[PDB]
């Protein structure tokens, strides 16, 4: 996996992060996103998978646009009107839509 | 919905949650475990509450049914997964 | 090999439709194994059958079917009207390596979500 | 409908194998459309053919094949030895809604990445 995005932005603007993937094929898996602050432990899994664009976290519907691609594996997302006290580090993850008994692939960051 | 949880011989962490989250045919207990080092992203602990995470040593395990979970790590972050996968820390 | 409960998550046109399955033994007449959804009435079974062959070549066959029904006025139970047959067969040779088989597998697995096929299935306009 | 260059990203046993395609016209004899990789020699073509039918029922057919070759000592060009045929047919009825068709489509699309089929394809041990 890879990770690249601009940091230290002045407040009240948009803010976007891209990510690729060089492991699995993005069609039959899912991408997950969490934040991690010094304030709380870590937070939501309002995420997307399978190509079907799906749900968000319940508190943050008013922001968090999301897109999924297949050109080469771009899962880049964005944020509108970045409030200044949203100081954290953002983490991406993979997920398998493939429950099989209980041995089931999960969370290789 | 949300939940709350808290040199040898081991200790363990307890748990408390509202919904037992028993959605399927006994592959149900979606409670998970996480510990992180500072300069690293958190490596994955045992998933589905008893099932020995991919690439973990054997000294990690967990047990228990819904809303009653446990650790045992005697030689030496928590999250639940029904719909939005919200949780807290410890 | 040792098969268990296969459940697929969140498939079908959008969002929130899961799908559980259970094994239903092995048919010893030709080796076909069966998987099925725990439906209400056993005439309405989302079923998936898999098989394999032995020699010539190989005949790895996956045959999936899932009828739907309606409470037609005139019968006690609901009754099937239509079918939704789908089948896929894989033909290899004795000398094919692991790479070719995995390539064909996940190539079909990724190509079934291309927009070409979703047009050609859900609206049937060809190229 | 209006088909273009279909390229799939990062498929086959691991990681770093992309796959471009190009359209190759429409065969007017029966309506089959063709897609192909821009290979070096046109006898080595990763090809994917799609079709559809007209009435009875429907016969949406996807027929994919990709031979490989080797520089056998004795010929100028490299020559094909084996095939890797794969085909999948969909049968519907006149009265099937959109939901059933989309359900069968992405059910097969997700089930082709289940560990049951990767065992049954890459190592061929059945259930």
């Amino acid at each position: 996996l890879k990770q690249s995005g601009p940091g230290l932005v002045q407040p009240s603007q948009s803010l976007s992060i891209t990510c690729t993937v060089s492991g699995f094929s993005l069609t039959s898996y899912g991408v997950h996103w969490v934040r991690q602050s010094p304030g709380k432990g870590l937070e939501w899994l309002g995420v997307i998978w399978s190509g079907g664009n799906t749900d968000y976290d319940a508190a943050f519907i008013s922001r968090l646009s999301i897109r999924k691609d297949n050109s080469k594996n771009q899962v880049f997302f964005k944020m509108n009107s970045l409030q200044a006290d949203d100081t954290a580090i953002y983490y991406c993850a993979r997920e398998s839509q493939n429950y099989y008994g209980n041995t089931w692939n999960y969370f290789d960051y | 919905h949300s939940d709350i949880v808290l040199v040898s011989l081991g200790q363990r962490a307890t748990i408390s949650c509202r919904a037992s989250e028993s959605v399927d045919n006994y592959g149900i207990s979606f409670m998970n475990w996480f510990q992180q080092k500072p300069g690293q992203p958190p490596k994955l602990l045992i998933y589905a509450a008893s099932n020995q995470g991919s690439g973990v040593p054997a000294r990690f395990s967990g047990s228990g049914s819904g809303t009653d979970f446990s650790l045992n790590i005697h030689p030496v972050c928590q999250q639940s997964k029904e719909v939005p996968y919200t949780f807290g820390g410890g | 090999a040792k098969l268990e409960t296969v459940t697929l998550g969140n498939i079908g046109k959008d969002g929130k439709q899961t799908l559980v399955l259970n094994p239903r033994g092995v048919n010893p007449t030709n080796g076909v194994a069966s998987l099925s959804q725990a439906g209400a009435v056993p005439a309405l079974e989302k079923r998936v059958t898999v098989s394999v062959s032995q020699p010539k070549n190989y005949k790895v066959q996956v045959k999936i079917q899932n009828p739907t029904a309606c409470t037609a006025n005139g019968s006690c139970d609901p009754s099937v009207t239509r079918q939704a047959y789908a089948d896929v067969t894989f033909s290899f040779t004795q000398y094919s390596t692991d790479e070719e088989r995995a390539f064909v597998r996940t190539e079909l697995a990724a190509l079934l979500a291309s927009p070409l096929l979703i047009d050609a299935i859900d609206q049937l306009n060809p190229a």
